[PDB]
């Protein structure tokens, strides 16, 4: 019948953009009924901002309600729990989805950056790889930059956080780069955004194609 | 494969709060109730309460009302237990458990590994390591050790010649002194004939205090 | 309501032993299912029986459960060394809406050869003496029945001041280990011309002894 | 009611161990009925080997049938399709799950191996990272070796295949290693097993902690 | 996000077989029928057939009976179409499509990007690149180009001064000669005043033949 | 059975145009749903209408569908440049168990300013002449209505031997482009003291011309 999902603010949104938001999605396979309410609240009792709202009846007959709530970074850091409560249809119990900052010890990531040896054929392209590890909570964002301008997201792929043997998480990120970029200027930064990185929630490493 | 992964051990001062976590893999977190069970050292299982992740509702046995708070972070597949006004007697292993049923009373099928919560007035302190010299040479073998003295919280690791020496090694469980600090001994049994030629180093690692000690152990 | 079990129960390999679980008419007596759990030292409980008599995937058939009126009973045939564990029952208790575990029973497997303990006794080292402290370290190992009694004597007079003895714990070879530590001032340790660690086990006593410089 | 899954032979099993097998799993939420048949066949008509079979009624009332079929590597390479057919309960249509070698062009992986700079604290540990890329079909196995003995699996983690920009896949693998290992002998191999690697379906790169 | 990802373009000789793939993300592959639709260049959509991934059953419009074979690899979330006895006229873009319904007739909601299948007697051949010199100097601007001659299969890439020159560039669609080989031109329009000082190189890349040509284009 | 649509249909921005889809009594006439798809050049079809009159998530309300008896009709109000696309209907056909697409209609949006074409004509280069081959390359761009006629003349006499002309194709600026290539032997090219490319578009003709050495 009804499924509901709520996302986490990305670290990039908490600490860089600094306008973080969370998104509550409801998927109702049989909208046989009237309105499906969906309501935000905070565990503390404090008020929430207004949220966007959007409904689509989908071609297969499913109804799809999305809602987006802006949250405070400071509130998020102090422990707020944000809650999306789904209400009405043939639901005895309401559904409720929630998100809060992860428990446990904190620990800034270590970043390492590596370049690929020239491969026959490629010549005009090179591969950069960034290993980011030992960070605690696994929440993390990753940017690559060049001429102190952040590259587009889709230029790189980053893997999902997995647990290291022992404690903390790691993550790999990969960016192909072109001769026109590296001769332009032979420096690329791999930057992680993480709540425990401290002055300002980031750690970065520079890497170069040649020596 | 279904797995309930619990967080590491917690060490608290009386009066504190701790939040330990139980993270779920292998089914839809929000489908089934999670139960929490306490077990004081050397004692029996006690059923604390249950949460329903789909909607956040909870229920507690009388005894834990007020001082345990069960929550669920659906966005991250995580059932949390929060213990407050901690007391010495709250020292126990706390387990989360489940059954992929719904509408079924007991017989939990899947269990986390347990999170130990230790409550004490003591403060973190690294060990002193004293060498426990071989009672001077001779017929066969001889015992030498390291006395790992006066440290808080427990777990201490002891290894010999950096892991290279493994045979004959016997590290004993700690004593808890009334000072509230712990002491222990690690003893290796060695051919008495090798005493003047083979080096014996003990490597003590006390992670909670971030202290590593390496100490040579020489015949008296 | 409490579900009550006998604190302990005894074995002898290949034999059949039972554990009982007694509630009242508001739980077991009320038609509610009983379940059973097995706990090995330092591990999480495992479910053995569920809904009275059913075994979950992987439990040997030598374990069985039955439910009488107000009681239920676990039966293990062909007792094995590895069955040595704690066992708990559970049922539902409608006056509290809970599903409590029973008081628990410690299964003990008989046979198991007796063993007297090894003892090692180290005097304070000179480094500690300089730290203006002194500890005699008495390490006791490899004994079965896991009960000892440590008494320290100073010369020939007992001490009973500042002695700390661990509880006994199973070593990997299924025998037991324990340590007893005795704190003295350097001047004490230097005063007497000897101290002794006396371990009493199963009515026999192993003493070991050490002296200053 | 009834779900069914069938796994793929790992390349490590096709090309190294050389006794590859596939596993058909059925999960039936309401075993209200009698027997659930599960039957192997090949698309070509040819006979199959005998398979292991195992049933467990699970505590929550689910019934679980697993079956394991050994297959030929040469047969697999020539295009065989293996099929697990699930039969009986309240199923009008039978269910059928199948597995076959992936379509399209082939291309051996490129392996690159990197070591981590000393990190304060660690000292006695180092991190190795292997980038494996441009391979086609995404099926791949990864071993790490030391003293020409293959390390245990659980010593390393490897990421899931993701598509490079343009063509082919990449994968990262990570292995922590200890001072006792690298002073013992300072060489570790990262080896990929892949159908297109040609003499013998493998490509490897050596890496060292120091220079 | 639901996605039907189709495989790259295929180029075949008459008489061949090709197997193109349609890989599914975002729902359970085995839940819903997949449909295949053909579209010859410049012509209309034609419904070929449907497969049911849960059980492998298929159905084909008369016209494609025999020469299209629809399969499904459940282990890898992949619906395959296999075209055989290929004919010139089998040259078309082949699409897979779906609707997350079950029990519903048409109106496909989700579509792959299309896989082009080209059938020809021709063999792979790299291009010749001839410089198309600026008709010697003058009033404003001047056109120079590269003639990319006699190559098979299509896609060719042409870039100028290694991507650095972008403005004024116009690369025309190929002509298909009766030899079955393709030819095309790339023309750049440049200030006539820069002719004696700025270098003009065209970079031709013909991936199918694994040929890269770089050619300077000098005034006559 | 075929579902038939008119091959083409015409616009003028902001206006309302209809496309029809006619089947028989064994498909549309039989109570089976009609759907509609929109295809832009070089892209996959997109679903616009489903089940007769329903719009999927994201389709402007200016698109509407109706189903009469044996026919169904798509209506676009407020015609826009971007609506210029191919449209296909679909329904179910029980005599074949299929769900065929209609013959398809090419929507043309009127208005759009006429444009005469630019022409560029390159002689063979000396490199090709050495390769013992010769090609005159006539590049035609930027014209609207996308129909041209290329004729090559050699001196003043027409050629019609070994001329190849592409179909016209939309460039990114919504005008059209095409190329015409003429193959000669070097001796031919050297024989005549000139060749010419004559592009005829919308009744007007642009010629350009080149000569040997
Ligand atoms: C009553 O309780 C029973 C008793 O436990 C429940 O049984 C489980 O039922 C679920 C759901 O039907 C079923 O999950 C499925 O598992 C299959 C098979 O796993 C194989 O395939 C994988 C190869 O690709 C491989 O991962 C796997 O081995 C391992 O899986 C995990 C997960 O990563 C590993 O970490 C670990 O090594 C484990 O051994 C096997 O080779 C899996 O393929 C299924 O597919 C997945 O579906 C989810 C959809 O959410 C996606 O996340 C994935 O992308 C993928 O498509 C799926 O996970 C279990 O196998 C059943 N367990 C047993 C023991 O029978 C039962 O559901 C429950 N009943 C009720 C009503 O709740
Ligand atoms: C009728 O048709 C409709 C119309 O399409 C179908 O709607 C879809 O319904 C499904 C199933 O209920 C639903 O899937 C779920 O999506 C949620 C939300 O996605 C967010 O969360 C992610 C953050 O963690 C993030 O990935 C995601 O963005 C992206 O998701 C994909 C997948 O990787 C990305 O590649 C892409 O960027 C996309 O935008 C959103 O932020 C997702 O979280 C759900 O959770 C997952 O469940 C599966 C279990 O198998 C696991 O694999 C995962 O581990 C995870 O737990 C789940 O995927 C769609 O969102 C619905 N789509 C729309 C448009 O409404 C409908 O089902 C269908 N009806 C029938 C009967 O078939």
């Amino acid at each position: 019948g009804v499924s509901a999902y709520l996302s986490r603010p990305s670290p990039f949104d908490l600490f860089i953009r600094k306008s973080p938001t969370i998104t509550c999605l409801v998927v109702d396979l049989a909208p046989s009924k009237g309105t499906v309410n969906l309501t935000w609240s905070r565990a503390s009792g404090k008020p929430v901002n207004h949220s966007t709202r959007k409904e689509e009846k989908q071609r297969n007959g499913t109804l799809t309600v999305t809602s987006t709530l802006p949250v405070g970074t400071r509130d998020w850091i102090e422990g707020e729990t944000y809650q999306c409560r789904v209400t009405h249809p043939h639901l005895p119990r309401a559904l409720m989805r929630s998100t809060t900052k992860t428990s446990g010890p904190r620990a800034a990531p270590e970043v390492y950056a590596f370049a690929t040896p020239e491969w026959p054929g490629s010549r005009d392209k090179r591969t950069l790889a960034c290993l980011i590890q030992n960070f605690m909570p696994e929440d993390i964002s990753v940017q690559w930059l060049h001429n102190e301008v952040q590259l587009p997201d889709a230029r790189h792929s980053t893997t999902q956080p997995r647990k290291t043997k022992g404690s903390g998480f790691f993550v790999f990120s990969r960016l192909e780069v072109t001769r026109a970029e590296w001769e332009q200027k032979d420096e690329f930064i791999c930057r992680a955004v993480h709540e425990a990185a401290s002055p300002s929630q980031t750690v970065q490493r520079a890497v170069s194609v040649n020596p | 494969e279904v797995q309930l992964v619990q967080s590491g051990a917690e060490v608290k001062k009386p009066g504190a709060t701790v939040k330990i976590s139980c993270k779920v893999y292998g089914y839809i977190f929000t489908d089934y109730n999670i139960y929490w069970v306490r077990q004081a050292p050397g004692k029996g299982l006690e059923w604390m309460g249950l949460i329903d992740p789909d909607n956040g509702e909870t229920f507690y046995a009388e005894k834990f009302q007020g001082r345990a708070t069960m929550t669920a972070d659906t966005s991250s597949d995580r059932a949390y237990m929060e213990l407050s006004s901690l007391r010495f007697e709250d020292t126990a292993v706390y387990y989360c458990a489940t059954v992929m049923g719904k509408w079924i009373k007991g017989g939990y099928d899947y269990w986390g590994r347990g999170t130990l919560v230790t409550v004490s007035s003591a403060s973190t302190k690294g060990p002193s390591v004293f060498p426990l010299a071989p009672s001077s040479k001779s017929g066969g073998t001889a015992a030498l050790g390291c006395l790992v003295k006066d440290y808080f919280p427990e777990p201490v690791t002891v290894s010999w010649n950096s892991g290279a020496l493994t045979s004959g090694v016997h590290t004993f469980p700690a004593v808890l002194q009334s000072s509230g600090l712990y002491s222990l001994s690690s003893v290796v049994t060695v051919p008495s004939s090798s005493l003047g030629t083979q080096t014996y180093i003990c490597n003590v690692n006390h992670k909670p205090s971030n202290t590593k000690v390496d100490k040579k152990v020489e015949p008296k | 309501s409490v579900l009550t079990q006998p604190p302990s129960v005894s074995g002898a390999p290949g034999q059949r032993v039972t554990i009982s679980c007694t509630g009242s008419s508001s739980n077991i007596g009320a038609g509610y299912d009983v379940h059973w759990y097995q706990q090995l030292p330092g591990t999480a409980p495992k479910l053995l029986i569920y809904d009275n008599f059913n075994r979950p995937s992987g439990v040997p058939d030598r374990f069985s459960g039955s439910k009488s009126g107000t009681s239920a009973s676990l039966a293990i045939t062909g007792l094995q060394a590895e069955d040595e564990a704690d066992y708990y029952c559970q049922s539902y208790d409608s006056p509290t809406l809970t599903s409590p575990f029973g008081t628990g029973t410690k299964l003990t497997v008989l046979g198991q050869p007796k063993a007297a303990p090894s003892v090692t006794l180290f005097p304070p080292s000179s480094e500690e003496l300089q730290a203006n402290k002194a500890t005699l370290v008495c390490l006791i190992s490899d004994f079965y029945p896991g009960a000892v009694t440590v008494a320290w004597k100073a010369d020939s007079s007992p001490v009973k001041a500042g002695v700390e003895t661990t509880t006994p714990s199973k070593q990997s070879n299924n025998k037991y280990a324990a340590s007893s530590y005795l704190s003295l001032t350097p001047e004490q340790w230097k005063s007497h011309r000897s101290y002794s660690c006396q371990v009493t086990h199963e009515g026999s006593t192993v003493e070991k002894t050490v002296a200053p410089t």
